[PDB]
């Protein structure tokens, strides 16, 4: 929904192409990493030995596009973003200006802009190859033991209830983190901006406890966020280890009852 | 069927009594009384409910009893597949003993709120019963058995020192609260209750299970789905937080400057203890979670030819210390990086009610970038200490990945190890050049908000004389300036995720390719368990970049003319 | 702003941070009669069942320790008859503490311990059983059944009675039960201060029922009205129309407490009317009359009421204008 | 210099010299009653014990006397059926009075007298039994469980309200259960003497609570502070600041007498302030707010007071200086 | 949580003075139970208009 249109508008900052390139450098590089390892699979039971090489090459070269990929596309995103709000904001008439706060339109280029600039492609990234490789194994733990999918579909139910619960709460969180955020800034550019009136009238100490409680507000709000964090971290890996945990019962089981190469078994529990 | 250990005429004749305590049977079956006891004595007056010195000693040996009767009880249903009548006298002793173990706790924890401990003593009674049986068992196990398995020998005996520590506990406990017939309580001054006063939100009341699983914050969350949160809706503070907090900085600064009579000096010699905590845990677990492979070559070679089951499951609760571990590591970090922000935040400001005016109306210091620091500066050394634990993690983290190697099927000739141990240097110059150039990027970065927040100061300015073109192309090549070196900073964090993703398949191409069934695919297995820090050290060394030219400029700020 | 007692008698205050723990092992009791009746059916059964399996482990343990499982020779007597499984000690814990005994399987004098053993599960089947039929006693003579059908109507109304503006409000009772020495403390709560300035959040004002003894009992068949005179005394003799509000502070706390007929113990009812409840200027309308051969309580329209005007001022304004027009 | 009654209800006053004897054979089931739960549960026991043993005895000897243990000689039948040991016969006994009767060992009509004395051991059986149960019942329905609950501040503060110097105390009660009818009685008892000069050493005068009404009931649910107003009829009219010290033969008695909401018994909870406990000068501070939705009685804090100057003199030489300055 | 709980019209509306069949049963709405009681009093007692 949002998020979907907020991210497309994202990568609509930058070329289709980039969209291609991005998607299908993903895709085949993992996908080839699956199937360079599950064919090692079948290396357990040369001709292989080369190709098995070559596969690896591949591997590396499709790495090394997507990687570069993910860096331009970060960076032309970036500039696209910058040039075009500073125009369309430079180019605002007076009536916004006189009518919205300075701090607030400073502040998409104070610190959203540098968010996005230098930390969007990371984690573009780490959300890329960890959902990548995810749902590649969820596959592949699939097929390696066509049992397991049974199991498997409840436990995503449950893993999709559980997050939405979580993000149902984080969302307020996260708004009640910006909001006991701001007037640390706000509190800091009054104690600057009239630091002299500040030392005439001597109250120092007032101003000092005023923002003891600013920054004891912060800091019980990132703890709420952090809590909250670490509760839904336990719960969803206590989720993949019953994932494991089914996965090996299954294999073993129906391997050594019904033979299956067992270095099936073991690529499907690694 | 369902005999406790019984077979046909054969071991019909072993219930015998040819000396009572010499039958097997029979002291196995003693040692189930007092699981029984304890497991009926209690649920009453446990369901009345449901329907302290010395804490953290009685929780460690609860938790290793809960390892080590795993360990029994798989041992016992493994010993029982020789048989064929299913003698189930190997396992339900220590299946009560799991049951009446977590009782235990669960019991102590409901007993905690309202200790009437001389209703606690029951566990000493209880205690004493197993203890005495399990001592019974060990002895008369001495002679009497084969001792073909050994193991069973060092469970027995651990279980015994194990009940004798959880004695010793509970004299502790007892002396403590000397009740029983004492007449000193030496009662209580407890401030998890009183100092909270009524308005806190922390884990001190908690136990230590859920200060390791979060029970008390799914608590806190439950009310977040019925009701939308508010800050009024919010705990308060631990009575040590940022006052106390900045009080220790005061006096460390003050140890560190009698040691001198740069600033992370102080910082560690004020802060170091609760680092290594988190690091501690953050190498005990993924030491832990380091013999994930094992299992997996135990897995596949058990099977060449039943304990694979009890061995998966042994990498199961693995897995489930080494996360509940690795929170541990992280939220102590993270804890850390809070205290931190909040002492350096306060100190800023004090300077900040020190600083020379004339400092900032002649030159260096602009309102400007003097709040830009606590409000990037800061946001950066969170994010730093968030990854510090993992710096000094991983190469102990990877010196026992070589040692294994050398002593698991790439026991020789793993040369592929190589390729990662020259990666290291590729890591550190990748590190100094995104150093050489985050300087830059990081100087354009503030010339460009010295632009943008001068240029909208005087907007109407602007409007009025139309010299926007011109302040804005100005703008503009400060901002093309910012994005070259950003071009540059690009290039290189690309050449660093490569390099990352790339050495691991590298690796496993030499390995197997040195060569010339389980091997092969457990060493790949541990090299996806090796190149999963890799991926993330990626981005601490980026953080560690940052992190010191913020400091390097936090130091710059400190050292500022002050009004007196 | 909470209610102070809730409509139904529920005193809707927490404790919040009690210092000490509670009683050693006398709670249990207490904590045990006022309870919910399927928890407390639960707990009873369990505590028969841990009973029960406790001595089974018992003598099926004194069975294998005699060395009685194995043999079967015929020689050798056992210390219990003709138990061979767990089940079997089991089955014969429940016929002894229970006092079934069928007979098949029986202590015999073979193991003076398994005579202990018996004797021990006999005393404490007989105090356990004590214990247990005790507790269901005093729950089954529990109080506050007859305390829900004691009802009062969700408003109380002012009116002029004697020439005087008097608060009142309809009681009710519904069963033919009747109680005994029914006593009324109506009490008037709000934050209220002193002149010398103390303020207590809930402080509390026992405003008296009007009654031509003066004291507090009443004989209440027929639903009938309590009223207070409002009196310079009174703390209500401030109070005016339109002062009452559901944002007004201010509440009436209003206490029934009497002997059950049949169950010689004390039952309370409570029930509360904050400012807005306290309808101003109004009659309850008489709900009795007088049947054939029968006095009629018509229970339906029970809290219906009637409109009346009154001087909208307060009672102190009442007596300045009453003495303005009495000396004039 | 002793307390009356202890901080927690303890009547500090031994008899020393009673002139009579105890209650015939009565006071056996109240001392009884109230005593240790150990001391009790063995007493029952015991009296179980020797019930057997008797009659163990007794079947025994039947057995002796029909020629029933040496014989078997098969044609003879016994009194009952299967008995060679005292043992035997103890197990009997145990299996008759505990109803249990497994079978093996069964009474035959060959003995009259062995079935007196089966009508005996049933008919002692049943009317030990009713006693046991009867006495378990009464204990297990034991108050003062509650009364423990009924907290006392350590300290009683005096204030200025209505202009007027009063004594009073908060009372604190823990349990959401409900007392009922709750009454104060507070007592203020010295060595005081008349004026024709009769001195008693503990002489006891009760002084009686403000209340609105006028008597004596409470309405416990958030802790409260219990009040007297001092009158120049209160003997405390002539106390000042500073005559309180914990040397000043002084101290006031306060009683709690109520119902217990689940067990329609009373309990009572006694509580004493001597001199110097009564802080002069000082306010409980309120540890009542309003919580989110709620009344937040915050327990904690609960008899934390507040220090406040008054004029230091004699609630005689108050009225005194009072009327010299309004007649002034 | 929600009884949707009641408003009956049969003994409300009634409010005490009715003579018919809808509070009583379908099988009395056949067979006039009702009625029968109805009746009862008319051998003891003499039937008014009141
Ligand atoms: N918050 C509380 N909850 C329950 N009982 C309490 C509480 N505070 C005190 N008491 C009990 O009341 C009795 C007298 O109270 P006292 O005024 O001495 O409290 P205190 O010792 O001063 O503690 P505080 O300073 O918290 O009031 C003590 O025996 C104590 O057990
Ligand atoms: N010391 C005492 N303890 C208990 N009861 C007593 C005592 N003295 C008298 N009584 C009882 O009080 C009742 C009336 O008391 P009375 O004043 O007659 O005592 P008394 O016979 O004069 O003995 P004394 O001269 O010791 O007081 C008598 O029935 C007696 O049983």
């Amino acid at each position: 929904e949002i998020p979907w249109r907020a991210c497309a508008k994202y990568l609509s900052s930058a070329g289709i192409l980039l969209l291609s390139l991005l998607v299908f450098s993903q895709l085949l590089k993992h996908m080839v990493l699956v199937a360079i390892d599950y064919w090692l699979a079948k290396w357990t039971d040369t001709v292989y030995a080369m190709v098995f090489t070559v596969l690896c090459s591949l591997g590396i070269v499709l790495c090394l596009v997507t990687s570069v990929t993910v860096e331009w596309t970060g960076l032309k995103v970036a500039k696209r973003l910058h040039r075009s709000l500073l125009n369309r904001i430079i180019l605002a008439p007076m009536r916004f200006f006189e009518t919205t706060p300075l701090g607030s339109i400073l502040n998409r280029f104070s610190s959203d802009c540098n968010t996005i600039d230098q930390h969007i492609p990371s984690t573009l990234e780490c959300l890329s190859r960890s959902t990548l490789l995810c749902v590649s194994a969820l596959a592949v733990i699939s097929y390696v033991t066509p049992v397991f999918l049974v199991a498997l579909l409840p436990l995503a139910i449950v893993c999709y209830f559980i997050q939405k619960y979580f993000r149902v709460a984080s969302r307020d969180l996260q708004q009640l983190d910006d909001t006991t955020q701001l007037p640390l800034l706000s509190h800091f550019a009054e104690t600057v901006e009239g630091l002299t009136t500040i030392r005439a009238f001597r109250y120092e100490a007032r101003f000092q406890q005023k923002l003891l409680e600013y920054t004891d507000s912060n800091n019980i709000a990132s703890l709420f966020l952090t809590a909250a964090n670490r509760w839904l971290e336990v719960r969803m890996e206590y989720i993949g280890a019953c994932v494991v945990l089914i996965a090996a019962v299954t294999s073993i089981s129906n391997s050594l009852h019904r033979e299956l190469s067992a270095g099936l078994v073991g690529l499907g529990l690694t | 069927p369902l005999a406790f250990c019984g077979s046909e005429n054969h071991s019909a004749a072993y219930r015998v009594d040819q000396g009572v305590l010499n039958n097997g049977c029979f002291v196995d079956a003693l040692n189930v009384v007092p699981h029984v006891f304890l497991l009926f004595i209690t649920f009453p007056i446990l369901f009345i409910g449901w329907g302290f010195p010395g804490h953290n000693l009685r929780w460690i040996l609860t938790f290793m009893l809960l390892f080590v009767l795993v360990c029994e009880i798989a041992e016992g249903i493994l010993s029982d597949g020789v048989t064929e009548s299913h003698h189930l006298h190997l396992y339900m002793p220590a299946g009560m003993a799991f049951m009446a173990a977590v009782t235990s706790v669960v019991y102590y924890h409901n007993i905690e709120t309202s200790n009437f401990p001389k209703l606690l003593i029951a566990l000493l009674v209880y205690w004493t019963l197993a203890f005495i049986t399990k001592t019974i068992k060990f002895v008369k196990f001495l002679d009497h058995a084969i001792g073909f398995s050994q193991l069973r020998f060092c469970l027995t005996g651990l279980l015994v020192i194990l009940y004798g520590m959880l004695l010793l506990v509970e004299v502790n406990v007892i002396r403590v609260r000397r009740y029983i017939f004492f007449k000193t309580p030496r009662e209580v001054k407890p401030p998890e209750d009183l100092q909270d006063l009524g308005v806190r939100f922390l884990q001190p009341f908690v136990n230590l299970l859920s200060k390791g699983t979060y029970w008390w914050m799914n608590a806190f969350i439950k009310t977040a789905h019925k009701k939308p949160i508010d800050l009024r809706a919010i705990g308060k503070l631990p009575i040590a937080m940022r006052a106390l907090t900045n009080y220790q900085r005061l006096c460390e600064a003050f140890d560190a400057q009698v040691r001198k009579d740069a600033i992370w000096q102080a910082l560690s010699h004020a802060f170091g203890r609760r680092l290594v905590l988190s690091s501690t845990f953050r190498i005990l677990a993924d030491l832990l979670g380091f013999a994930g492979p094992l299992c997996i070559f135990g897995i596949v070679d058990h099977l060449g030819k039943a304990n694979a089951y009890v061995l998966a499951v042994l990498l199961f609760l693995a897995l489930l210390l080494q996360r509940t571990f690795l929170q541990a590591s992280y939220y102590v970090a993270i804890e850390t990086g809070i205290n931190l922000r909040g002492a350096i935040q306060t100190k800023i400001y004090n300077k900040i009610m020190h600083l020379s005016t004339s400092n900032l109306s002649m030159g260096e210091m602009t309102a400007g970038q003097i709040c830009n620091l606590v409000a990037i500066d800061t946001n950066q050394l969170m994010w730093f200490f968030f990854l510090c634990p993992n710096l000094w993690a991983m190469p102990v983290q990877i010196i026992v990945g070589v040692i294994l190697l050398y002593y698991i099927l790439g026991v020789s000739a793993l040369i592929g190890a190589a390729v990662i141990i020259l990666l290291a240097p590729v890591q550190y110059f990748v590190a100094t050049k995104l150093s050489q150039a985050q300087r830059s990027t990081l100087e354009y970065s503030n010339e460009r908000l010295k632009q943008t927040n001068e240029m909208l100061r005087g907007i109407k300015l602007l409007k009025l004389y139309a010299w926007e073109n011109i302040f804005r192309t100005r703008v503009e090549t400060t901002r093309r300036k910012e994005m070259t070196s950003l071009r540059a900073f690009a290039i290189y964090t690309s050449i660093s995720i490569f390099m990352n993703t790339a050495i691991p398949i590298a690796a496993v191409l030499i390995t197997f390719v040195g060569h010339v069934p389980s091997v092969a695919f457990a060493s790949l297995s541990l090299f996806h368990i090796l190149v999963t820090p890799l991926f993330l050290l990626s981005s601490v060394v980026r953080s560690t970049v940052k992190a010191l030219v913020s400091v390097q400029k936090l130091s710059e700020f400190l050292s500022s003319a002050e009004i007196r | 702003r909470a209610r102070f007692v809730s409509k139904k008698g529920n005193c809707n205050v927490a404790h919040k941070n009690i210092r000490e723990q509670g009683r050693f092992l006398q709670d249990v009791f207490t904590t045990l009669v006022d309870l919910k009746w399927p928890h407390t059916l639960l707990i009873f059964t369990m505590s028969f069942l841990c009973s029960w399996l406790l001595f089974a482990m018992a003598w099926w343990l004194i069975a294998f320790a005699h060395g009685d499982l194995a043999p079967s020779e015929g020689t050798a007597e056992p210390c219990v008859t003709s138990i061979h499984s767990f089940s079997s000690a089991f089955l014969f814990s429940i016929e002894v503490q229970v006092t079934i005994g069928f007979g098949g399987r029986m202590v015999t004098e073979e193991c003076p311990l398994a005579i202990l053993i018996l004797i021990v599960q006999n005393i404490v089947g007989l105090m356990i059983n004590a214990i247990m039929l005790g507790c269901i006693f005093m729950k089954t003579a529990q109080a506050h059944r007859r305390a829900e059908t004691l009802i009062f109507s969700k408003h109380a109304v002012i009116a002029l009675r004697h020439g005087r503006l008097c608060f009142m409000l309809r009681v009710g009772d519904l069963r033919k039960s009747m109680i005994i020495s029914a006593t009324i403390h109506m009490q008037v709560v709000r934050k209220t201060t002193s002149p010398e300035g103390e303020v207590v959040p809930l402080h509390q004002v026992d405003i008296p029922m009007e009654n031509g003894v003066g004291g507090n009992s009443i004989f209440l068949v027929a639903p009938l009205i309590i009223y207070h005179v409002i009196d310079a005394n009174s703390p209500l003799y401030d109070l005016a129309p339109s002062d009452l509000h559901h944002h007004q502070d201010l509440e009436i706390i209003v206490i029934l407490e009497g002997v059950v007929e049949t169950t010689g113990i004390t039952t309370q009812a409570r029930t509360s009317y904050l400012a807005d409840e306290i309808l101003w200027g109004q009659r309850f309308v008489p709900i009795v009359a007088e049947e054939d051969g029968r006095y009629s309580v018509d229970y339906s329209k029970f809290g219906n009421t009637i409109k009346v005007p009154t001087p909208l001022c307060t009672a102190r304004q009442l007596d300045e204008d009453h003495s303005l027009l009495e000396a004039l």
